[PDB]
Formats: structure tokens, C-alpha cells, sequence
């Protein structure tokens, strides 16, 4: 949903096309910010 | 005015008929209008 705003603004405005390189990565899970969660998802 | 206003409107309008009559289930319609459809989604 947060994507759908900024990327939609990118597709809308033609000024951001030559000024910003919008990029994004769908981050997964991190083991820091516990061990039980990591064990459960590694079993998954 | 859309999201927070109607969400607190649902909360308030559903609070009143909570303890007075059980299984009185409130109903809401949502106005959803491609990019406009994306914002609606």
C-alpha cells in the first residue's frame, strides 16, 4: 500500500522520471530486531 | 477525511448498539472508485 502511493506518483508525474530512481526491495525476516521465532520459521 | 474519519464513524456508530441488543450486526458500504481503483483497494 505504501508502494502504491509513491510509485503511483512516479507514474503520474513526469518530473520524477528524470529526477528520482524509485527502487524497492521486499525484505523478508531478520534474526535481530528471538531464537524461538527463528527456529519456528526455519522449521516452516 | 476518508480513512480515519469513516473508521472512527464505524467505531462510534457500532458502539451504541453493542450492549443494547446482541447480534445487532452493523453494515457498511464502501465507495471504491485503475489508479483510483488502486487507491480504493
Amino acid at each position: 500500500s505504501a508502494l502504491d502511493a509513491v510509485v503511483s506518483r512516479w507514474h503520474a508525474e513526469s518530473s520524477w522520471a528524470a529526477r528520482v530512481s524509485l527502487a524497492h526491495a521486499l525484505i523478508g525476516w531478520t534474526r535481530g530486531t528471538n531464537d524461538a521465532i527463528v527456529a519456528a520459521v526455519e522449521e516452516a | 477525511v476518508l480513512l480515519w474519519a469513516v473508521q472512527r464513524l464505524i467505531g462510534g456508530l457500532s458502539t451504541i448498539g453493542a450492549e443494547r441488543d446482541i447480534a445487532s450486526r452493523l453494515h457498511v458500504v464502501l465507495p471504491g472508485s485503475d489508479g483510483a481503483y488502486g487507491e480504493a483497494k
